[PDB]
């Protein structure tokens, strides 16, 4: 690892910014991160680097009162018989988890924690009730693919009773992927990697999109 | 410390009283009952340890098995004592036996009770001993090398594998650092258990285990003796299993633990009374163990406008203070926190800062207060970072504070490289050194900025803990007029692992450890 | 400013009274003298100016043509007069027509004295204007822009090529700065010239040049109006040449410029005579031009121990400012200066230092003070060095200093890069707006260490000026009582180039920018 | 230019220092200066570097102390006819040129500088007096080369005398070298790019190497 910092004279772009990787890796060992970027004029800029979109927080609620306009409202559980709720916590919760903030942390977000093994029809009676924007729910017991049953199960009621469009609708949990969710029924699947940043940025842009 | 800040000492002792009502009023409650990880430390204390065949911890097991046989609200004490009795085999084999199927604490005869209780005090009289020991053990290495009178340099490490842990832990050590802390895994205080064993791999950082505990101490302590110091070993307590962790690093003896009143509730989505019960038996054996705990109040500020948390914070404090109190826990012994956390742009800013923590200095005269560096504006930029570390290093050498928790120019980045660690620590010791008599040399002007700064958090917490009072405490939290929180009287994780005692409860380790 | 300081203001008077009598006496040799440096300056003013083939500057020539024909003692102005009455040519053609061997002033008729003197002061007259008129043109522009009443931002560029330093004093001009200073080319106060012309080459930094000045000032200018600040733009008047650099930067109008009476003598080796002349009649010019002057005691803490010199320092400052006043100099035009320059591993010694600053502050109530960084301990380890810059960044902001000359994280390393530059200044802007009213906020204890502090350095000057009194300037000087350095009566380099005055010598300059 | 800084884990040697400028070059565009250089440990070593012997002041004022116990006295002057002095009031004043300090700047130095047009007569006789250990005479004009005559004069006035060997005898000025020096008597001759600090570090070890 090493700290490295310079200089360029390019007007403070993310262009400057590849320029800057570039600069980096073309000398040695890389990998390159521009962990600061400020400019000293309109034709120069300034650099830090160490070698060898997701919105943020203070982003998302700006994102949300520009583009949505209202508070957003989110409700997730751990559906079914499945106990396990440390991952739903790990986006849900206000300290978050390895350092990523939590939903009920955010500002212009009203995120409701239902936790653990609650049926999906409990589930949607309360989404329906805070009126969610975004309903979220976590799956890790794969059993006899017990939370694929769930999970398909959860999308016919909503359908059955005209609802699934009313919902961004997300799923994850340790077995769980984006490929798995889109053939589901879901707006997307979320693995072991993820954060409620990850969550977040992505949920703000499909409201977004949806309400046009 | 003399009052530099002519504060309203009444005021002051009226918001004190203030937390001291909400916390009694509370505690009425906390007696009134027990948790399921009351009773697991209960039993850790008399000896149950290790796991059974899926790697669930045998006090889990035990209590469980106490629990689904509506026992708990009579306390495992008992039954492991009256098991002990007519049975005649340790705690231990109890316990193996109980995982085994082979016994069924449920169906012993019941010898008499005032039988089993003497039984029950008796074994707990024994761990007690160690715990006292331990403590003994301290005092004799402080004496023994000294004790720096300054404040203290605090340093962080965290790969997640605990024999990394500690060979960066002992370069840390005579990198000059006074106490060391292990990052507990993230959200490990989600987990209704303690993992067993030494830990290889963990997210975030190391995972709290007891064997995770002794291997640190027995480093510590190899590298103290090396530099003739005596660094102090630090975890954390927040969770579902608080008690549980405090009794075991009183056995292994940590010097300073992380416990706050009200983090698992706020941060955490654990149940309020599960909370409250659990914070209160790990605070008492703290407290007797001699550890000096530290609060999380640095959380009300890391995201919320620090400007205007100020008296969020000071309320906090008093309130940590209060239970503290109430589980025995000594003034010396509360690490009650703080932080250099408001936007580095502010005008007069600097002053402001310098402010409250001569505010918190003056008010917690006894405390070994907790600094904690700011980390919400600190980017990219190390340079503006190094001074803004700089500036929060003057406040706690102008103001005394006692626990300095180091800040570091990366911050913002990833944990700290060997550099970053050297460069924190040569910037405090230059800031330390270079302006050493800073405190007494300095006054602050009549009714200036700094002085009123002051008067008015102390008069808005004063404030907020009136309406807290008013409230009780449960009600507060339900709607949210403390942390900009709201949080359900029985939601939450964990209340279904809250009883109410029944009237033949007993804890021998409460009257060995509190004694009122 | 208030008297933070407690300091004995008795003392203090008692001090200076010492200075100015060390200065007055003095005085009354200057007055009786000339130098050739004096009169070459006189020239200038009458405007002589070009080289002639050998490069040489025609105010030297014309000059050394009336000292080698023992006309010195009536001085430059007569003769040029003379010459102009009956000759009728310009005092330009004058100097190139004695160049080319077609004139002697010491051969044409000298026309009645009171006619010619009256010619002289006529000539005089102009040049004053064009003068007095850049100074209004100076406040004019503070008016339609105002001007920072925080510290000024001063740093300094220095290619050695002319056109270089303007790229990067516009660069700098809008990254922030106030004033800007050309570093002049090392060495050249031993030049008994002034070098003419643009400078496009020149080792450790540009010449000093009326036409280097012209350049420079015609930038600044440019992007003056352009980010709506004046900038201020600094040289230096040290050498032999110490008049002419200063009637110079007069009709081009610097806004600041190095002018200390002992530096020449004590750091050069340049004769005492000749330096405390040359001083006299470039304070005169410079006060009258409305420019600030610095000091240069820095000069004094960059080897020797700071700690022990610091009275050296203000008694340095004390006998700078008495001279001054006798050349008509006033307090708000005597930018004094000290250092942050004591040793970054001194325990207090950030105590010390403030205490100090505010010391000179408070005696010198009414001088733009110049404080400058540190530069001896500032080693490779450009993190430390950023904290130490900000330390000597907190000073300035907790004592009121005027002219802030920005300290580099780079500074023991190569001249500054673009980046060493912005990250100076992002430094002093976190520093002086995080601490805005750190100074009226800040009081000092008792008979502390800061308070206590300045009254020893007090005391110790008085002291020493008591001494330096009684052995006059030159004693003094002779025997190395001040600065640690011995120096010859009739020793250094220029006392060949002083001569004493006849009763007929005349500069109308004096009268006309001094005028009692 | 570019600023770099990292760590390797040797003792803080001048070895590891050039493992440092190796590590430097080794990743692209050169000519590094490790401008810091510190232990972390024993074992470790922190680094400072910037890419694309000579004591110190405070140093030869050391080894003075310690390798000859008493201050050093240095009388010099640019001899002759020659008016030029700016070369020596280089190496010999307090303010010294470009950065580097005087001779007369020296605590464990006595510098005498005697000025221009010094007849060797006269510098001489000045020498015995303030009985020095250096004489230093600069040169500059070499018309027909009257500098070689005359510094040519001043070794065999001093010879003649028997006076030579008791002084480090060094000259310099623009059309100086050491090739010219010692081929006429002199033990050293400095060029124009010298400074004080490279004539005390050589006269202290000279002195050193003869007193023995
Ligand atoms: C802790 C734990 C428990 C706890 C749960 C604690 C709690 N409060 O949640 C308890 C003790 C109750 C438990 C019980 C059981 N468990 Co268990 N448990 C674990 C363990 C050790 C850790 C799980 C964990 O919390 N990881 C941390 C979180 C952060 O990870 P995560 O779930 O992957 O979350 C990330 C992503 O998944 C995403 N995410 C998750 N959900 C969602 C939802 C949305 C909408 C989005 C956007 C993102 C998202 O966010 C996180 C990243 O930030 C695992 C083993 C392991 N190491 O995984 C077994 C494990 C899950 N358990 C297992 C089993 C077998 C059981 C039990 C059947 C055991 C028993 N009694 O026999 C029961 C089941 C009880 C039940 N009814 O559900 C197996 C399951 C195997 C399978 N695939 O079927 C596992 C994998 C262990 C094993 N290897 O055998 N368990
Ligand atoms: C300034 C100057 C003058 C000044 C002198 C000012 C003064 N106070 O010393 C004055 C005006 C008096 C002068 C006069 C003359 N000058 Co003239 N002058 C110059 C000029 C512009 C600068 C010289 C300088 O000071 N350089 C700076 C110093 C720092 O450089 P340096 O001498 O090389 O010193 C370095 C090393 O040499 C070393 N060093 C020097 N001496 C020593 C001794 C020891 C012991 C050691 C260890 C090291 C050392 O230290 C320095 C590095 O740090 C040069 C041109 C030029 N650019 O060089 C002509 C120049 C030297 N002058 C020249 C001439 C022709 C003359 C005159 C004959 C002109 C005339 N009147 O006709 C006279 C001679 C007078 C005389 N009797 O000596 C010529 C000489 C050509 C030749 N080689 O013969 C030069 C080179 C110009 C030219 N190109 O025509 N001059
Ligand atoms: C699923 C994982 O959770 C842990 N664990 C801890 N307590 C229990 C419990 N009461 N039941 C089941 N697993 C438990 C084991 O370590 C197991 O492997
Ligand atoms: C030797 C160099 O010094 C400069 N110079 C300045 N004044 C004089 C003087 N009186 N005589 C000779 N050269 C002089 C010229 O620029 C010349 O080239
Ligand atoms: C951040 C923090 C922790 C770590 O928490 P987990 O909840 O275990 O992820 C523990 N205690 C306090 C007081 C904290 O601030
Ligand atoms: C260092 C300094 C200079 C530059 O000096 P030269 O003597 O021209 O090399 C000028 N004036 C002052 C006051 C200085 O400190």
């Amino acid at each position: 690892k090493v700290q490295l910092s310079f200089t360029l004279p390019l007007k403070n772009n993310e262009r400057s910014a590849e320029a800057a990787k570039q600069i980096a890796l073309k000398m040695g060992l890389e990998e390159p991160s521009v962990v600061m970027q400020q400019s000293l004029d309109e034709e120069f800029t300034f650099f830090v680097v160490y070698g060898n979109e997701i919105l943020s927080m203070e982003e998302t609620d700006e994102y949300i009162k520009e583009n949505i306009g209202r508070k957003i409202v989110v409700v997730g559980a751990s559906t079914g018989t499945d106990a396990h709720t440390v991952g739903i916590d790990a986006i849900m919760n206000m300290k978050g988890y390895a350092g990523h903030y939590g939903l009920e942390r955010y500002e212009m977000i009203d995120a409701y924690n239902l936790g653990s093994q609650v049926a999906n029809e409990d589930f949607i009676k309360k989404a329906v009730e805070l009126e969610a924007d975004v309903l979220l729910v976590s799956q890790t017991v794969t059993q006899k693919n017990v939370h694929i049953q769930n999970m398909t199960h959860l999308i016919e009621l909503l359908e059955a009773e005209g609802l699934r469009d009313r919902f961004v609708l997300l799923c994850g949990g340790p077995r769980i992927n984006n490929e798995i969710a889109k053939e589901l029924g879901y707006d997307a699947g979320f693995g072991p990697g993820r954060f409620a940043d990850d969550v977040a940025t992505f949920a703000v842009k499909t409201l977004n999109d949806r309400m046009n | 410390m003399e009052s530099k800040l002519n504060l309203d000492f009444n005021l002051v002792e009226k918001a004190r009283a203030k937390a001291k009502a909400i916390a009694i009023d509370t505690q009425e409650f906390i007696e009134k009952h027990t948790t399921v990880t009351v009773e697991r430390a209960v039993c850790r204390l008399l000896g149950i340890d290790g796991v059974d065949t899926d790697e669930v911890p045998l006090p889990n097991i035990v209590v469980d098995h106490i629990k689904e046989n509506n026992g708990l609200n009579l306390g495992a004490a008992m039954y492991i004592a009256n098991a002990v009795l007519n049975t005649g085999k340790t705690p231990q084999e109890i316990a193996q036996a109980i995982s085994a199927g082979e016994l069924d604490l449920t169906k012993l005869p019941m010898k008499d009770l005032f039988e089993v209780k003497t039984k029950a005090l008796s074994m707990a009289k024994e761990t007690v001993e160690k715990i006292k020991n331990n403590r003994s053990i301290r005092e004799s290495r402080f004496e023994e090398y000294g004790d720096k009178s300054g404040p203290l340099l605090y340093v962080i490490v965290a790969t997640g594998n605990i024999y990394e842990d500690i060979t960066q832990a002992v370069a840390a050590a005579k990198q000059g650092a006074d106490v060391i802390a292990v990052i507990r895994t993230t959200g490990q205080s989600l987990l209704d258990y303690v993992p067993y064993g030494a830990t290889t791999e963990g997210f975030g950082g190391t995972y709290a285990t007891q064997e995770n505990f002794r291997l640190m101490r027995e480093a510590l302590d190899k590298v103290g003796a090396e530099v003739g110091k005596y660094i102090r070993l630090c975890n954390y307590c927040s969770g579902l299993c608080m008690p549980e962790i405090a009794a075991m690093g009183a056995i292994e003896r940590l010097d300073v633990m992380l416990n706050d009143a009200l983090y698992g509730i706020l941060f955490r989505d654990i149940n309020m009374q599960r909370t409250m019960i659990d914070q209160n038996f790990s605070r008492i054996i703290n407290g007797f163990a001699g550890v000096i705990i530290n609060t999380g109040e640095d959380n009300y500020l890391t995201t919320a406008d620090a400007f205007e948390e100020a008296h969020t914070v000071l309320a906090s404090q008093f309130i940590n203070e209060q239970f503290a109190l109430l589980a025995g826990l000594p003034e010396e012994q509360m690490g009650l926190g703080h932080a250099f956390e408001m936007d580095p742009e502010l005008k007069n800013g600097f002053l402001y800062e310098l402010s409250q923590a001569q505010m918190a200095r003056e008010i917690f005269p006894k405390a070994p207060l907790k600094y904690m560096p700011p980390t919400k504006f600190m980017t990219g930029n190390i340079f503006k970072g190094h001074i803004q570390d700089a500036l929060f290093n003057m406040v706690t050498i102008m103001t005394n504070q006692r626990i300095h928790l180091l800040g570091m120019l990366t911050e913002a980045l990833h944990t700290p490289f060997m550099s970053d660690r050297a460069l924190s620590i040569e910037n405090a010791q230059y800031i330390f050194n270079n302006m050493e008599s800073i405190s007494e040399e300095i006054q602050f002007k009549e009714d200036g900025l700094i002085q009123k700064r002051a008067g008015f958090v102390l008069e808005k917490a004063n404030e907020l803990l009136e309406e807290i009072e008013q409230l009780g405490l449960f009600d507060t939290l339900e709607k949210g007029i403390f942390g900009g929180v709201k949080r359900p009287k029985d939601g939450g994780k964990g209340l279904n692992g809250v009883v109410s005692k029944d009237e033949n409860y007993y804890n021998p380790f409460v009257e060995l450890m509190l004694n009122k």
